[PDB]
């Protein structure tokens, strides 16, 4: 069981690092999507002002 | 009974021999149980490591 312990410890640390990679990669991608969407909204709004 | 100092002479001499001469194989023997206890304490520590 002592030998098993370190193997499980490593198999937890690597999974934690994989979670780190995945979610941190998701967050900034969502942020970029939000930036683009806000830019599109502003594009829609400015031309409305000009047409008015 | 009779003194017969030969008997006591041989008794002391062979006693001192048969004891000092073979104290050593006994002195070997003390260690095995002690190290068995070492094993049975270390296998106790392993679960704390878990």
């Amino acid at each position: 069981d002592l030998a098993d312990a370190q193997a499980q410890v490593k198999q937890e640390l690597d999974a934690a690092k994989a979670q780190a990679a995945q979610l941190i990669e998701q967050a900034n991608r969502r942020a970029a999507q939000l930036i683009e969407e806000a830019r599109t909204q502003a594009a829609a709004e400015g031309e409305r002002i000009r047409q008015q | 009974i009779n003194l017969t100092l030969i008997g006591q002479a041989i008794a002391f001499a062979f006693f001192v021999a048969f004891c000092m001469k073979f104290v050593w194989p006994p002195l070997i023997n003390a260690i095995s149980e002690r190290q068995r206890k070492i094993a049975d304490g270390l296998n106790a520590a392993e679960k704390a490591k878990a």
